[PDB]
């Protein structure tokens, strides 16, 4: 019924550190500590037993050792290496491959993370109001250009448009229909996604049946839309993400942000 | 372990024997717990909609996802730990919401049950039939019983009626739908509001959702709203050995009303909320609750407006406290509608015996 | 090259209609048709043709349309062999073959 | 902060009410069985009003005839009345020019669209406009905006959708659809001119129109140098969006409580019917406004004047209110309807949320469903009528008579079925 997962690879996007093959992104010492020692933590506060944890076809036994040396947690922890992801999706191969293991709802936790925020709070409110995908938003830096479009709808809090500025198209583009309903919709634009997700039990039988998703963000939350026609039959509540905001610092790492962290860190 | 002591705002001078504090926000607990309790309880705690009739086929409903669910340890007989583990949900259950007369007895059945089957029986036959047989008694005690009142309920009533009515008792609701519906009569419903939960307004919500004529008042307004109007009823929580109305807030004060303008009330329960307990005022044993729930300035529940109070702790000799459950008296209610179609509420405990 | 039309559209979306598109094809001596299934090509769309007017799904713009217009008018209207104003449409079987006006030769469109 | 002046802009919207609006003006029609220029009279004095303008055309004679005979034009008044008397047909722009050529403009003046009465209280209102206005040297008009009824569903002729802010209150984006009414164009548009300065945008729809608008010295002058803006509301305020004058400011003022303008007859109907109940604080009849009213209160909001006569065994329903010198029959069934004054009401007749204008004879045994009669127009006996039914001036409905939902009938002694003569049309009798 509980279930917990941990998602780990490899970094590509990053200047500097990596280059070797003894040291991978999972084992990285950012201020003498390693930097899944967080997630770790985070579970630990959570309590759960069954963890799982997904690694690409690179280092096989470093993460393990990892895991094993230095680290408190004192849980059963089950790490596999598929050999079929080729880098060029990260996640959602992993995720089509893997379902009969699945029994109930799941939380998805990749190992890029610093969290400050109180952590059960988040799967308290994702039992309660019962949907199926959840996701935060933390703001960017006040301390001395476009980035990324998110809106936001609180009266119950939702998501409606998530689109990333990547492949922008010069003039804002929605739809009415997704518009005339919930007649509200304040525009955000300082806000950015930090890799907290949740996901229910009906989710399992859509992956096999239309392969669709496209780097765990692009096609992963985005297929939710019942509007003016709706073609494709539901499984047996409307299909809805949910968005909440915090306050305090938590954030991701992906671009330009790393030496900032330490910073963050050392005060 | 759990947790203990810290408790918000005065503990007053008077009215101090029953808990009125505990988890809002989950912080280190056993590692053993189905979640299913904490949520149920996290509801329970935060709840606006539940009136002494559901609350009790949701725990039914919880115990049997619980069965569906339990397995039995390779070592220890079924019933070892088990007991351990109930105490330890009761505790929980206490902790959040205080525990009901239909709680208690669904409890009291629970154990019947496990003393009726002893520890030599296979898993997968025993639950198998187990299940089955609590479904049955649920079906028994509870929705047939309801219909029953219901159908004796629609004989009960005449032609041209004006009604006020209060609460958020599921049987009433269905009571009012069934006229709406079914029935086609001249039925005006008139709806009371109380300040710790909006039962009222839910009934009046209800109510527009079938299309029915409505009037909505208050505990306050009622020297102008009779002045045609005749039925006035209300929903009970349970009668005790003496015969009391111990039922939830605002009940007493409009059944005296009532009587002091000519027409008598009609007040409905079912044939297992009868206790043993025996207590004539409010003072025994009452629910408290935090006095977050008299914070709010009227209109909603979510408004939350800086405007005069908002402060407990620091005011100096300042008690703010409010009662959920009530002791109404014996005289003023005329008709009971029970499993034996009808009679009067100084048979007190006819059904306690009979069982 | 100055046979770019301007296009006018206003932004109310939900539906991208294309009022001047009758003019566009026209002045560059085109059927609409073809615009339009070069327009599905470029993005997932699906709609009508009208008398003049078009109702196409989507809340497309006047500036990424515009962009694509800009892309018609470079890779499937241009010449090689003579760079000239007059192309003319002609339906030749199945999949189109345009001619110029100038001098006469068959140039592939489909690419 | 204190001397102000009142301009209403009268005889605007007729022949929007389609049948009516032939013989007599638009505003000196009774809304509650007493006219709709008296409401909107009380609510500037509220405001706070030193002058009295008004803008009169379609029969111009009758309303100066109302203006000597009513209140005001006696030395008692505050304010004085003197009326722009202009030709006939023009836009709201031409209206201005003309009071601009005339020139009474002083300060802050009041202009007001139509007739609306409303419970909020406005020195605050003005107390923040004051406050606004000297916060920055170019700034021009208020308008008046309140929240509506959750979700938006009997409103298609005025839908408009306000992108508003927060920190300032200043539209950004004004916009009809008739979506509700014939599904056409589902379209919304946001224009990109004012997006890297506002940041925080909210998109709203549920907001309902006022049109009271209190206007600085400037607007007049405004309208002078741009002939081309004829309206006051759709092309106006864009062409202030999309700066037609560089770095100018508007206003956009948000209240909770209930605050609509009068637009079309089922709008009407709705304002009434509030108007009846305790929606308005302290906007009630039984005050007496126009001192030859003697209204009382009674009992499950009963309006009931003096010399009202009711026979006995009659079952009312909910908020009924009937008018002076009435004499009602036996047996009738009155639900959710205004009775006008002197009517005469015969016997065993079932009405049911219909509304009843000054003088009119109700025929025996006749079924009056959700329609409207008005002033001296009678009902024969018989008579069946449906769901939003508009009958005209001395509208002699006779003997024997059904009508289906939604007939117009015409006021004037034209293009509409149902005329003034004897008998509606069954068969064919008329001009």
């Amino acid at each position: 019924s509980i279930q917990a997962f941990v998602f780990c690879g490899k970094g590509s996007n990053l200047a500097p550190m990596q280059h070797s093959t003894r040291l991978p992104k999972a084992l990285l010492p950012i201020g003498n500590r390693p930097m899944i020692e967080y997630v770790l933590d985070w579970c630990d506060q959570a309590d759960f037993k069954e963890i799982s944890v997904v690694a690409p076809v690179d280092e096989i036994e470093l993460i393990e050792s990892g895991l094993t040396s230095f680290l408190n947690s004192n849980h059963s922890h089950h790490l596999q290496d598929p050999k079929k992801i080729n880098f060029i999706s990260t996640g959602e191969s992993l995720q089509k491959e893997l379902l009969p293991r699945i029994n109930g709802d799941f939380v998805i936790l990749p190992c890029d993370f610093v969290t400050d925020i109180p952590p059960q709070v988040l799967v308290d409110q994702f039992r309660n109001r019962d949907d199926n995908n959840l996701a935060m938003t933390i703001y960017y830096k006040n301390s001395l250009k476009q980035q990324q479009f998110f809106t936001v709808y609180s009266e119950i809090l939702l998501d409606v448009y998530s689109q990333r500025d990547v492949t922008k198209t010069k003039y804002l583009q929605i739809r009415s229909h997704l518009l005339w309903n919930y007649p509200n919709l304040t525009v955000s634009t300082k806000l950015l996604n930090s890799f907290i997700y949740f996901c229910s039990f009906e989710l399992c039988q859509l992956l096999k049946l239309g392969p669709q998703s496209m780097s765990r963000q692009a096609s992963f939350k985005d297929p939710f839309t019942g509007n003016q026609q709706q073609q494709n039959p539901p499984t047996t509540i409307f299909i809805l993400p949910n968005e909440t905001l915090f306050i305090r610092a938590n954030n991701l790492n992906a671009y330009m942000d790393a030496n900032r962290f330490v910073l963050k860190i050392k005060s | 372990p759990g947790i203990s002591s810290v408790i918000p705002t005065v503990l007053e001078q008077s009215f101090d024997n029953s808990s009125l504090i505990s988890v809002k926000e989950l912080l280190l607990n056993k590692d053993l717990i189905h979640p299913s309790i904490l949520l149920l309880t996290s509801h329970l705690a935060h709840y606006k909609i539940v009136g002494s009739i559901p609350r009790c086929i949701a725990m039914l409903e919880v115990f049997q996802i619980v069965i569906k669910d339990y397995q039995t340890p390779k070592g220890t007989t079924l019933s070892r730990n088990l007991t351990s583990y109930l105490s330890h949900q009761i505790d929980l259950l206490k902790k959040a919401r205080p525990l009901s007369v239909t709680m208690g007895n669904a409890i009291r059945w629970l154990k019947q049950e496990i003393s009726l089957i002893d520890p030599s029986t296979p898993d997968k036959a025993a639950k198998k039939d187990l299940c089955e047989k609590i479904g049955q008694f649920a079906k028994e005690k509870i929705e047939l019983a309801d219909q029953l009142i219901i159908d004796n309920a629609s004989t009960q009533i005449e032609e041209s009626t004006t009604i006020v009515t209060y609460g958020s008792s599921k049987v009433l609701t269905e009571l009012l739908l069934h006229n709406a519906i079914s029935l086609k009569k001249n039925i005006k419903v008139i709806v009371v509001d109380s300040r710790p939960l909006f039962e009222g307004r839910k009934m009046a919500e209800t109510l527009r959702n079938a299309g029915v004529n409505v009037m909505y008042a208050l505990i306050t307004s009622l020297d102008t709203i009779f002045n045609d109007v005749d039925y006035v009823f209300l929903g009970a929580h349970s009668i005790l050995s003496n015969g009391f109305l111990y039922s939830r807030a605002g009940t007493a004060m409009l059944a005296m009303s009532a009587k002091r303008r000519n027409i008598p009330v009609l007040v409905c329960c079912e044939s297992l909320k009868f206790s043993q307990r025996v207590q004539l005022d409010s003072v025994t044993f009452n629910e408290l609750a935090d006095p977050n729930d008299l914070v709010n300035i009227d209109y909603e529940n979510p408004v939350e407006r800086r405007g005069n109070k908002g402060a407990l702790l620091n005011q100096f000799i300042k008690e703010r406290k409010f009662e959920k459950k009530k002791l109404a008296m014996e005289n003023k209610p005329k008709g009971n509608k029970i499993g034996g179609k009808k009679g009067s509420e100084g048979e007190s405990k006819d059904a306690s015996n009979e069982e | 090259k100055f046979r770019i039309p301007p296009p006018v559209c206003l932004r109310d979306g939900k539906k991208t209609i294309f009022s001047n598109i009758q003019d566009i094809a026209e002045k560059l001596h085109r059927s609409p048709e073809h615009l339009i299934q070069y327009l599905f090509a470029e993005l997932g769309t699906s709609g009508s043709v009208d008398g003049k007017r078009l109702v196409i799904k989507g809340k497309f713009q006047s500036k990424q349309m515009e962009n694509v217009l800009r892309r018609y008018i470079l890779e499937y209207v241009t010449c090689k062999t003579c760079k000239s104003i007059n192309t003319e449409l002609k339906r030749e079987n199945r999949l189109f073959f345009m001619v110029c006006k100038s001098c006469g030769s068959t140039r592939s469109v489909s690419s | 902060e204190d001397r102000l002046q009142a301009v209403v802009l009268t005889d605007s919207y007729e022949t929007r009410f389609m049948p009516l609006t032939a013989v007599k003006p638009r505003c000196l029609l009774p809304l509650a069985n007493v006219p709709l220029i008296e409401y909107t009279l009380e609510f500037l004095a509220k405001a706070g009003v030193h002058e009295v303008f008004l803008i009169c055309s379609s029969h111009a004679n009758q309303i100066n005839d109302y203006i000597e005979n009513s209140k005001w034009n006696l030395p008692w008044s505050p304010f004085k009345i003197t009326t722009i008397m202009s030709p006939e047909a023009r836009c709201t722009g031409d209206v201005m020019r003309d009071l601009d050529n005339r020139g009474i403009i002083t300060g802050d003046f009041i202009l007001v669209s139509g007739d609306v009465l409303t419970n909020i209280d406005f020195s605050k209102m003005l107390e923040f406009h004051k406050k606004m206005h000297l916060q920055d040297k170019d700034h021009i008009s208020t308008m008046c905006l309140s929240k509506a009824s959750t979700y938006p569903k009997t409103r298609t002729i005025e839908p408009a959708a306000f992108v508003l802010d927060k920190s300032t209150s200043r539209c950004i984006y004004y916009q009809d659809l008739p979506l509700p009414s014939s599904r056409e164009k589902t379209s919304i548009q946001i224009d990109p001119e004012l997006l890297d300065n506002v940041d925080e945008f909210v998109i709203r729809n549920d907001l309902i129109d006022c049109r009271i608008d209190i206007c600085t010295s400037h607007v007049p002058l405004i309208f002078q140098e741009n002939f081309d803006y004829q309206s006051l509301r759709t092309d106006f305020v864009k062409g202030v969006i999309s700066s037609d004058i560089l770095g100018k400011h508007i206003y956009a003022y948000l209240t909770d409580e209930y605050a609509v303008r009068v637009e079309s007859w089922q709008t009407y109907d709705t304002i009434s019917q509030d108007f009846l109940g305790r929606w308005c604080y302290p906007l009630v009849l039984d005050s007496n406004i126009q001192d030859d009213q003697t209204y009382s209160y009674e009992s499950r909001h009963i309006y009931k004047e003096k010399d009202v006569v009711l026979a006995q065994s009659c079952k009312i329903g909910k908020c009924t209110a009937i008018g002076s010198g009435t004499k009602i029959g036996e047996g009738t069934k009155i639900e959710n309807s205004v009775i006008g004054r002197n009517c005469q009401i015969g016997e065993n007749i079932r009405i049911k949320n219909s509304f009843i204008w000054d003088d009119c004879i109700i025929g025996n045994n006749s079924i009056i469903d959700h329609s409207l009669i008005a002033s001296n127009a009678t009902l024969g006996s018989n008579v069946r009528l449906n769901d939003g039914c508009i009958i005209g001036f001395n509208v002699k409905i006779d003997d024997n008579m059904d009508l289906d939902r939604n007939t117009k009938i015409s006021a004037s002694p034209q293009d509409l079925d149902d005329q003034t003569l004897a008998v509606s049309i069954v068969g064919d009798k008329g001009v």
